[PDB]
RNA sequence: AAUAAAUAGUCAAUUAAAGCAAUACGUGGUGAAGUGAAACAUCUCAGUAGCCACAGGAAAAGAAAACGAAUGUGAUUCCGUGUGUAGUGGCGAGCGAAAGCGGAACAGGCCAAACUUAUCAUUAGAUAGGGGUUGUAGGGCUUGCAAUGUGGACUUGAAAA
RNA sequence: CCUGAGUAGCUCGGAAAACGUUAUUUUGAGUGAAUCUGCCCAGACCAUUGGGUAAGCCUAAAUACUAAUUAGUGACCGAUA
RNA sequence: UGUCAGAGCACAUUAAUGUGUGAUGGCGUGCGUUUUGAAGUAUGAGCCGGCGAGUUAUGAUAGCAAGCGUUAGUUAACCAGGAGAUGGGGAGCUGUAGCGAAAGCGAGUUUUAAAAGAGCGUUUGUUUGUUAUUAUAGACCCGAAACGGGUUGAGCUAGUC
RNA sequence: AGGGGUGAAAUUCCAAUCGAAAUCCGUGAUAGCUGGUUCUCGUCGAAAUAGCUUUAAGGCUAGCGUGAGAUCACAAAUAAG
RNA sequence: UUCUCGCAGUCAGACAGUGGGGGAUAAGCUUCAUUGUCAAGAGGGGAAGAGCCCAGAUCAUUAAAUAAGGUCCCCAAAAUA
RNA sequence: UUGUGGUAGACGAGCGUUGUAUUGGAGUUGAAGUCAAAGCGUGAGCAUUGGUGGAUCCAAUACAAGUGAGAAUGCCGGCA
RNA sequence: GGACUGUUUAACUAAAACACAACUCUAUGCCAAACCGUAAGGUGAUGUAUAUGGGGUGACACCUGCCCAGUGCUGGAAGGUUAAAGAAGGAGGUUAGCGCAAGCGAAGCUUUUAACUGAAGCCCCAGUGAACGGCGGCCGUAACUAUAACGGUCCUAAGGUAGCGAAAUUCCUAGUCGGGUAAAUUCCGUCCCGCUUGAAUGGUGUAACCAUCUCUUGACUGUCUCGGCUAUAGACUCGGUGAAAUCCAGGUACGGGUGAAGACACCCGUUAGGCGCAACGGGACGGAAAGACCCCGUGAAGCUUUACUGUAGCUUAAUAUUG
RNA sequence: CUACCCUUGGUUGUGUGCUGUUCUAAUUGGUAACUGUUAUCCAGUUUCAAGACAGUGUUAGGUGGGCAGUUUGACUGGGGCGGUCGCCUCCUAAAAGGUAACGGAGGCGUACAAAGGUACCUUCAGUACGGUUGGAAAUCGUAUGUAGAGUGUAAUGGUGUAAGGGUGCUUGACUGUGAGACAUACAGGUCGAACAGGUGAGAAAUCAGGUCAUAGUGAUCCGGUGGUCCAGUAUGGAAUGG
């Protein structure tokens, strides 16, 4: 099995097993969010568990 | 969509550090705010940024 | 022969080539599509199938204008790992090494040019010999010492197993 | 004094390498160098340092395969196999 | 078209409240498939016998079990050995310290002026055997109209000579 | 002589076949579509819903099942206030 | 019926009562909310009926009491006023 | 004591076929096959006797599978 | 309707379809245009504009009207835009060097940009219809009514001319009228608001011809009123050989109801001794063909175009052969 | 008088191409002749005709269904056609929340340097009466009136000492964050106490992380811009990235 391109270069392993993840919506379009917006979707977060098996085969 | 968002930079560090909104129609006059700058940790003014 | 010479052409003698197969391996030229991407055109399939040429008992490759970041290794080939890593991808489907390390085997040789010899209406810029084969540069030019050996990828024979 | 020239480079279209063309390798068209204080390389490029000697040739072994000859084996088949 | 009761008839056994037939009474619209729903005026099979569809190779995760254990655990290629168990082979792989895009720091680290706050950490291993699922391969079996590449056909027929 | 031929032209004919022959090969093409998938017993036992989907005969996640483990009460059910 | 892990199937539903939308206070119509059954559930009543009523089949018994429903005959079981 | 309807599905426990390895045993005084019968099991299944048959087969514990046929307008053979 | 004779879908369409003599347009000066191939080579043609290739129409007779706006084709002065390529220069990277730093900074190489030059084509200007094609509305108006010769106005490149017309074309429509008949959605002639006829995708006529279409009529007849008879070969019986599709097992009634909504099999009733033979087709949603119609599939194939992306060919320029 | 820098013209002179001629030796010929050769091809030698053209190779434009590979959506009381596809408000929605139909009505893809923040002051529309232009209705005074007014907007909800109107000062329409919750398949969305820095209003308490609230919006990839305490493929830079 080869692990994806496209699943690596976006999810992080960790000490534990979570998958570090960045956010979305972080690109472009930026007077269209607020402040409060922005500053939440700066920091990283992990995958939830409705995805968390998806993503552990796919690495 | 319209584009009436506009860039707010130092007048110090010349670092653009907020975005907000102006009418080009209604207000002709360029913004001179003075608002809160990371770089020189203080209150400066910022002016409007192409 | 055209056209004087000379070539083209014609004839004779000698030496090789033709072809086949082992439903298998090698090299080179040419080279798709079904399919996947849940459509499709980049891409994949795949340099695969097929077509053709040349072999050989194997073929190909091969002795650094190299790897690569070090008080480093020192032809090529094949196996394991490095790793599904660095990377490369309408960054999508996918593709995927080169170093290093551990092993199998191990082998390095030879021409051109200089310089020189002999001969060609010697206009040689050509033929046949000696000299040379490189990187901690080598060789040639002139001048000496030490050498008669060790080893080959090598010919004929004889003997033995 | 000699050390391989339409050669190495460069430009325009392609390709090989894991790479969808790019330092390295190759070429259809054009152009085109230098000669150990020389030339090439260490992923654009320049300088320092270091490595190597292109444009000539040959090379056993480990590697790939079994139509065939001899011996033999099979928790392979036993006439719809 | 059978089943539960049930006379009469004829026999005698894997000795068993026995066996063969069944006047008569009560009840009773097959089997698979696919559907909300099939006795089906939906579908598939005339009958019998044989054959006929979840595998293998390489990896990942999880359950169970065994070996070895806290500077652990285990070898791959290859060599010898019966086409062996195995011995040599520690190249490597997993765990032992994490955080950060990274230089970097280190039981801390990233963000930030911040040590405050917040995110991640401040521990529970490895190699095999078996089972389940999954990834690449045709991947449970059967079935297209098709597409691409090569060859064979103008003795029928169409044209021309 | 077949992404070709021939056609006083009809998609005619090209070996009882022609909107593009016959045969072999890539090939075991692909099919979210039909059909089929073979021994037994025991325990438990659904859904036909939501969102997204060039999605509507398909797929992913959530909801409902099952196996293992944990939580004893503060968790979850049945009645009264 | 909460939390964690392994493996799923399901995404065509149907009818009856109740409250509505669309239709015409038509549909065994269509689309929702809720209570039940069938799907995946035999038995008894409804003459015959997937969805209505009574209920939930471990096997055997030619035992007894009952639910819905019924007691002239078919067909088990009644009499008085 | 509480239970035991059941499709898709999940889990657990078993039967049967062929062969191999270890043990033991039967067989021309008749093995497999094959037919019949009034047997034993909760189920896959397992025996006893007799006829035919003429040379291999059985039991236990493990292991490996081309391991289980009623349906595919399934293939082949035979017969209605 | 087609001029005709002919040709065509082997195996459902022989015709109004194709072809044909004839007309016209266009290209082609010969190593001709066109065509097969990749090229050689070859057809055209051992021909030469009275010749060859292609498009359209289809004897013969009379005619073929208007529009060059859009598209196509041909030609054109200059002018504007435009590729490759060449090219004056410009901007960076590096460092010899200068400087206390900072910074500046020669040549060499190297990254990149670039004025300007640069054809065809396009924009633009004319012609071209037997080239692709197109060729209208509204309002008022004459001394009975009716209608509008006539006048006004909008738009277009120009608004359909002749001829023919309820047509193989007419929706309304079985249009009105006349003829044919006792009676005529068909037929013949005519009328014209021709929704949407019309002039080389030709218009209108036309003698002869047609296994063509359509209507009336004489003779003729079993087509019919209306069915009947005869003879053979079958069918039927006997002797011999001996299939076929179909088939879950069958011992296989009718009426009402029920049910997946049209029952041999269910519920309630009625009828019916067992089994053949000859008949005829009601049913068994009878048999043969995994519906050709409809829908679905991110199915296939053929064809079309100003759908997208490409490409053979054709054409233009730079460069090499190239003075 | 001696020098440098602009507009324009002539001159001997070189450097480039641009159209225009002439020439032949490259090259071409399906002109003719001879020879190989008893030979329509081919080759050689001429002759004629062209001629640096043409043809051919490479590169780059234009035209090009002649040809090829594909695409041409879904919902739908069957399909086609018509209509719709995202977000917000009300009803259907059955007094928690949620709930569909090609059911019934509407909007949005913004606006405001003030319509934001703060301190202070202040309170309808309409109607009645009285008054030049002036009128049914402009403005003034008094009274009445409990929201029919305003709150930028489509509706709903809220709000009459408010969240409406005016004035003064300002830019919190801040930086780094964020315990805890709402709603959710995920991705995303919503509210937010509190902490540190530095500000605005106000005497202070306190308020300010955009508006009375709910629509005003688009993931990833790719490339561009500004800053930067990171990397810079031997080393120093640069390129190129983070
Ligand atoms: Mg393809
Ligand atoms: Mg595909
Ligand atoms: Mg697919
Ligand atoms: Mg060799
Ligand atoms: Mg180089
Ligand atoms: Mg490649
Ligand atoms: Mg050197
Ligand atoms: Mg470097
Ligand atoms: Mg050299
Ligand atoms: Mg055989
Ligand atoms: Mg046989
Ligand atoms: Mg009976
Ligand atoms: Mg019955
Ligand atoms: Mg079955
Ligand atoms: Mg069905
Ligand atoms: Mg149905
Ligand atoms: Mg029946
Ligand atoms: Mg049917
Ligand atoms: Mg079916
Ligand atoms: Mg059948
Ligand atoms: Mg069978
Ligand atoms: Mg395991
Ligand atoms: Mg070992
Ligand atoms: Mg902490
Ligand atoms: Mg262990
Ligand atoms: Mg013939
Ligand atoms: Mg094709
Ligand atoms: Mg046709
Ligand atoms: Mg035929
Ligand atoms: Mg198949
Ligand atoms: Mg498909
Ligand atoms: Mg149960
Ligand atoms: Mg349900
Ligand atoms: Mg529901
Ligand atoms: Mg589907
Ligand atoms: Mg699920
Ligand atoms: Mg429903
Ligand atoms: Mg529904
Ligand atoms: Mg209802
Ligand atoms: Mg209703
Ligand atoms: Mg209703
Ligand atoms: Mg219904
Ligand atoms: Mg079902
Ligand atoms: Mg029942
Ligand atoms: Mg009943
Ligand atoms: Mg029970
Ligand atoms: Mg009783
Ligand atoms: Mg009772
Ligand atoms: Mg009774
Ligand atoms: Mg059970
Ligand atoms: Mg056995
Ligand atoms: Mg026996
Ligand atoms: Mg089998
Ligand atoms: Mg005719
Ligand atoms: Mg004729
Ligand atoms: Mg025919
Ligand atoms: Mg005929
Ligand atoms: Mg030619
Ligand atoms: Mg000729
Ligand atoms: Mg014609
Ligand atoms: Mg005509
Ligand atoms: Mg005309
Ligand atoms: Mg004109
Ligand atoms: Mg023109
Ligand atoms: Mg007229
Ligand atoms: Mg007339
Ligand atoms: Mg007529
Ligand atoms: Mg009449
Ligand atoms: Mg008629
Ligand atoms: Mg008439
Ligand atoms: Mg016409
Ligand atoms: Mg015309
Ligand atoms: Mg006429
Ligand atoms: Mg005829
Ligand atoms: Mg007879
Ligand atoms: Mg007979
Ligand atoms: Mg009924
Ligand atoms: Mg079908
Ligand atoms: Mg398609
Ligand atoms: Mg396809
Ligand atoms: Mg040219
Ligand atoms: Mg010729
Ligand atoms: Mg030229
Ligand atoms: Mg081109
Ligand atoms: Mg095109
Ligand atoms: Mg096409
Ligand atoms: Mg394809
Ligand atoms: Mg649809
Ligand atoms: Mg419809
Ligand atoms: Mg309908
Ligand atoms: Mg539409
Ligand atoms: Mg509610
Ligand atoms: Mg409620
Ligand atoms: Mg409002
Ligand atoms: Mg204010
Ligand atoms: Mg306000
Ligand atoms: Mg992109
Ligand atoms: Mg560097
Ligand atoms: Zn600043």
């Amino acid at each position: 099995m080869k692990v994806k391109s496209a699943a690596k270069k976006r999810f992080k392993l960790t000490k534990s097993g979570q998958i570090k993840r960045k956010h979305a919506y972080t690109s472009h379009l930026a007077p269209h969010k607020t402040t409060k917006q922005k500053r939440h979707l700066r920091k990283q977060g992990t995958v939830s568990a409705s995805d968390f098996k998806r993503i552990g085969n796919l690495i | 969509a319209v584009k009436r968002s506009t860039r707010l930079g130092c007048n110090d560090c010349r670092e653009i550090n907020y975005l907000t909104f102006k009418n080009v129609k209604k207000n002709p006059e360029k913004l001179a705010l003075n608002k809160f700058c990371s770089r020189c940790r203080k209150v400066v003014v910022h002016k409007e940024v192409k």
